[PDB]
């Protein structure tokens, strides 16, 4: 039935514990400090709400699909690692994976990825609006930034993963990996812990429409389909 | 004539094209189906990279021909 690279990565998922399965106080989310360029698992963990999957987990799932993609012209392809990143399509196909699971059991778990890019002859974004959300508790952003601290710097475009959750009050927390935001300037001084700040979605997405240049974003999540994202307001 | 695109998603986007399409008239095709803007589509077709100024015949793809999709984001 399912490729022996699936299966494993459904494998470790079921025997995960999940504290923040559901959704809980704000302090009890499940937020990992970044590894290396690990965001990509770190937000699936914090979507999930616990350690699901581990680096070399994800990693050598990631790798096989690979080679089930596109087999020997992998070369073709540039790096995906916890070294260099992944792709939003592949955090998608990991979550659709463990729809079904005794953990997903009763939950939305339909997830889809909508992708949003600058209008033609334009440099960035200059607004993003998120589709009705309905009831839906957890989502995660890629999200592509410049900012005039970075041109200063000469540092390229920050491409960053986060999550948000819904804690047992109803509000929304951006739950991220990196110990500053993603609008930052790259010198930033920080404690090394992660960001765990209540504020809707949408209210931090304009912010960094407002403070920074959004390049391209990604939203991934349950009900979320390719025309979710606009750039008109609603 | 059909042709097919693989993605990481793992789902299989099937187009209806023709030998006179050009990649850019292909990647219009994969954003009103799927909605993935034609800037973050990077189309491969057996390790080749697709330019948008091009046809499909220019790179000899054909009936049931698959094509790979990956996307610029790499957060």
């Amino acid at each position: 039935a399912r490729s022996p690279w699936d299966q494993a990565l459904r494998d470790r998922f079921d025997a995960a514990l999940l504290p923040a399965l559901g959704p809980v106080p704000h302090d009890q989310f499940h937020v990992e400090p970044q590894v290396a360029s690990a965001c990509a698992i770190h937000s699936i963990n914090a979507f999930v709400g616990g350690p699901a999957f581990d680096i070399p987990t994800f990693t050598t799932w990631s790798t096989a699909s690979t080679a089930a993609f596109i087999g020997d012209d992998a070369d073709a392809l540039a790096p995906e690692s916890a070294a260099s990143g992944f792709s939003p399509h592949r955090v998608e196909r990991a979550l659709n994976l463990l729809d079904g699971t005794p953990a997903t059991q009763g939950k939305d778990w339909n997830i889809g990825v909508s992708i949003l890019s600058p209008r033609s002859g334009a440099a960035m974004i200059t607004q993003v609006t998120l589709p009705a959300l309905g009831d839906t508790d957890r989502l995660i952003f890629d999200v592509k930034v410049g900012s005039d601290a970075r041109t200063a710097a000469g540092a390229d475009d920050i491409d960053h993963f986060v999550a948000f959750r819904k804690d047992d009050q109803g509000a929304w927390w951006l739950l991220d990996s990196r110990s500053s935001e993603v609008h930052a300037p790259p010198g930033q001084e920080s404690s090394g812990s992660p960001l765990r700040r209540q504020i809707e979605p949408q209210a931090w997405l304009n912010e960094i429409t407002t403070t920074a240049h959004l390049k391209t974003v990604a939203l991934i999540g349950p009900g979320i389909t390719g025309q979710s994202l606009t750039d008109v307001p609603r | 004539m059909q042709i097919f695109v693989k993605t990481l998603t793992g789902k299989t986007i099937t187009l209806e094209v023709e030998p006179s399409d050009t990649i850019e008239n292909v990647k219009a095709k994969i954003q009103d189906k799927e909605g993935i803007p034609p800037d973050q589509q990077r189309l491969i077709f057996a390790g080749k990279q697709l330019e948008d100024g091009r046809t499909l015949s220019d790179y000899n793809i054909q009936k049931e021909s698959t094509l790979h999709l990956v996307l610029r984001l790499r957060g």
